[PDB]
């Protein structure tokens, strides 16, 4: 049947390739040939991880006929209280290498061994602010033993962590802010999600200034919100029978906040 | 003159220098930079 | 333009 | 009858020209032209195994007559804890030679003395971290007073060995790296087992994307998953009364993963 | 090509002569031959370890024939939490030496040997503030039976960790103070580094008073932003097609802290 | 066929006359004359063995009208775990005497009877490492019932061992340290082996500072690393039609360490 | 004087 089907996209998450996302991918550039740490900060919901998810996936691995693989960006996310084992572990394991036993001795000295030959050239922290205090020490001595822009990606949460140690504040102070969307920006987006990312069987036509409060109103300009909304509503439209999405079902969904 | 007392009491050397560090290293910052607001940038 | 997480994972994977 | 034998095809094992196993193969020639010592370092049934297999089938023992074989490559797996007496007997025996009863010393010398005349080039040595510690340094002397190219194969397990030794870590310092499979070239290997290996009556259609969502979730790039999945995917499938595999029967062995 | 080399150079480090780096330099002569230890302190990216890294290269190890060699300085950094088998290990791979596993009174006395022989009169210990509690008493140890300088350096943060510790306060109160720069030797150096660092092809006048009030406002005397700004404008302006940096460039640099 | 002959000739050893070799010759000299025992120490692949086993050929066995030789230099390498009796099998057969199968005793007193019959002043024991702790009292005894210079050769492994016996280590103390290469002396190494191992039909600027950063990278001033890396690059150009080295294999090579 | 921090590594080994 139709409706299932549709479900089990509209439960599911995409990419779509806002202009937020083009101008980190320009900024991320412009550090990775610069070696030039910094972070990415902004509020919850603003879109950072899945902006950089897409900068990870279009600088994927390259394969080398019986070498390692080229991996020039590296991304990561800590588990949460990551000591400096974490970390080695989940970047070694990115590289497609196992961990064996052994000493933090031997984890760094195993991850700085791989982090060359693999060429890594950046290396993306998403919840930066979940490394421990200890563990900046090693994220410091990669920046500046190898050729790596490390990026660190946090809310206004891992400006406190950075503050709290003048040797990471002063390391990553140069930064970019996914700030919220308003106005045309908004409108154009919120047109995309219609006309992109929804696809569904009768339009609702989202540049309608009116309802475009209700969105407002509960999305607060927070992409991680309209994204939720549509879908939600969508969901329940495809479920009640409905081609659109009705006013009615929009403001339902919108009223559960 | 604030810059002087944060200056000495640190023990560092006493200098222009040093002394114009000590300034730029809050309820008078807020009244302060409300006065800032002055008809020589409007008139 | 959009893409699937699912179709990234095995596209750049 | 048509199944027990179908079965019994299936059950078994055999080899498939992956690029993986050409590069293994040129780059051993290069090292044993040369002589050079070398280690050989991938995952876990990502294939390494049966491509210094297929090597040393290229390159069998030829006969001159009444002289000993020459065997320019020697492969060997060490059985756990392997001692110079085992590794000894192992070298010894695959060159169609008995050993008879004596002491190391007598092992030794005789080991010594038939990889000369035998004319051996390289020596395999799979599972390479099987060898005790006090083993290596019979190794290294047959790669320093022999002009042999000396090959160690493990896993990752087998830098860490190796790394205990500065004089085995200086010596097998160049090394190739075995990958796991992904993307376009997992499609072809998925590709070539069903024309290749698998060899049913009906086209299985194992390219689709729903049947490689399938095999990508639970193979994950190793080559052991993808063969040992598929021939009992095939041997449920026939015993069923199919005559391919399909897309239940698949999902009902991948689940077990 | 013509841009992809200069880019690689301006993304590489430098070195310049400037008159902290002289003055530490007159100072570490005076405390290695009264044997007197010290500590360097001040804030982050004030350039400590670029000038200490700078001593060691001007004292360089002296060979002699089939002796260990000379060594007068050493440089070490610690890695986090470092222990006395961490830095045991650090000293004597220094001085080209390989550890053997053993006890850490086998690491400390195999340590204490190399460092006479190798007659190292001079041991510098950046970032200090990473060693164990514990390590401060063979810290303090080498000071004490050898005859040599040991130099922490570090930020504020180390000497907090050595004033929970009376003994090691009291034997490292002597230091230097590293400074932020600001004024004529600010102009000075921001005209050195367009005259020796950057090496466009067109001058960027950054000499000229208003370029030296933004870069004053960014740079805020430490010599690590100063650099890493007209880096970054450099290979952004080279980049976009400018044979020079300009405001237009500098200060969407220059914002971005 | 040309390239089977260069590929055989680049595949063996040669001896070059380095800088290091004279050092401990010179110093061989001045131990054998003053008949003194002694240890060469320095890190794996720096060069030992090549400039012992240089030592032997240079002082060879001499003859006289119907006498037996006199062998002034006695070069052995034991086996792993080396006892007594298979350090006076390694001595006797050196020697030239095929000993009759016997006791320990009987190995013992033959060996006294041909170290002293043969002449011999010096005996070299490399990978002195390898003999067992009960085996060095006869290293002793040799040392001081006969009048002969015994040199232990190993890398820092030998230090650890010959401390675990304060009467090895008392005999032992004098040292000589067989170090890497680096700066100039690596400089000249490289242009040496070009003129010299190499003798390629076109020079191929092995001096020249992208070639020699590549070296200087790959080798890290280990010998072993230099020879390796440049006998098996000439075998990659010329299978490749080449007349030289060029940047392109030597980078390729290089790769793979 | 310029003074490439690989000519102080060169000038030191
Ligand atoms: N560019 C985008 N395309 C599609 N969906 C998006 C996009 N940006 C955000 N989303 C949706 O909104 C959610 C929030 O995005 P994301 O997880 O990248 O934000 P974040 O700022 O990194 O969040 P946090 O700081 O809370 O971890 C995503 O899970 C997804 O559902
Ligand atoms: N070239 C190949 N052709 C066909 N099947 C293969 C090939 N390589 C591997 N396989 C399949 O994968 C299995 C595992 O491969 P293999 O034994 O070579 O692994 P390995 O890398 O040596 O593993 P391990 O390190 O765990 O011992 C094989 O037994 C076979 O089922
Ligand atoms: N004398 C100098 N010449 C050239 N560049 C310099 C100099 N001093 C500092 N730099 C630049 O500033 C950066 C920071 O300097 P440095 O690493 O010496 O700081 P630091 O005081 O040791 O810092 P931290 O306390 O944060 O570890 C250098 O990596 C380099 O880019
Ligand atoms: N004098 C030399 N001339 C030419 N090649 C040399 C020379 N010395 C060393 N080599 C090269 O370096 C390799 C390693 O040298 P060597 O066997 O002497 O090492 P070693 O120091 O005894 O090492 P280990 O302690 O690991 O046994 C040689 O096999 C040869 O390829
Ligand atoms: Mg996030
Ligand atoms: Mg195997
Ligand atoms: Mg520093
Ligand atoms: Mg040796």
């Amino acid at each position: 049947e139709w409706l299932q089907a549709e479900i089990a996209r509209l439960k599911g998450k995409s990419i779509v390739p806002l202009q937020q996302v083009k101008t980190l991918h320009d900024w991320l550039d412009g550090k990775r040939k610069a070696r030039k740490s910094c972070r990415v900060v902004g509020e919850s919901r603003t879109g950072k991880t899945v902006a950089c998810d897409a900068y990870r996936y279009r600088h994927k691995p390259q394969q080398e006929a019986g070498r390692p693989p080229t991996v020039p960006v590296v991304y990561i996310r800590p588990h949460q209280k990551c000591g400096p084992k974490d970390l080695f572990k989940k970047i070694t394991e990115y590289l497609k290498y196992r961990v064996t036993k052994g000493t933090v001795s031997d984890f760094r000295d195993r991850t700085i061994e791989v982090l060359k030959g693999c060429g890594v050239e950046m290396l993306i922290i998403d919840e930066a602010d979940r490394l421990k205090p200890e563990t900046f020490a090693d994220v410091r001595d990669i920046a500046e033993d190898l050729g790596i822009a490390v990026v660190l990606v946090g809310t206004d949460r891992l400006d406190a962590v950075i503050k709290r140690d003048e040797q990471v504040l002063e390391r990553f102070r140069a930064h970019l802010r996914f700030g919220k969307l308003s106005g045309e920006d908004f409108k154009n987006t919120v047109e995309m999600w219609e006309q992109m990312v929804l696809k569904l069987p009768v339009s609702s036509n989202l540049k309608s200034k009116e309802m475009l409060r209700i969105l407002t109103s509960a999305t607060e300009g927070y992409i991680g919100r309209l994204d939720e909304i549509l879908r939600e509503a969508a969901i329940r439209s495809l479920s009640r029978g409905l081609k659109k999405i009705d006013k009615a079902v929009l403001q339902e969904v919108a009223k559960e906040y | 003159e604030a810059a002087s007392r944060r200056l000495r009491t640190a023990g560092k050397t006493i200098s222009n220098q040093s002394l114009l560090q000590e300034v730029v290293d809050e309820r008078q910052k807020l009244e302060q930079t409300v006065l800032r607001s002055a008809a020589v940038d409007e008139s | 333009e959009v893409w699937d997480y699912e179709q990234l994972r095995e596209e750049y994977g």
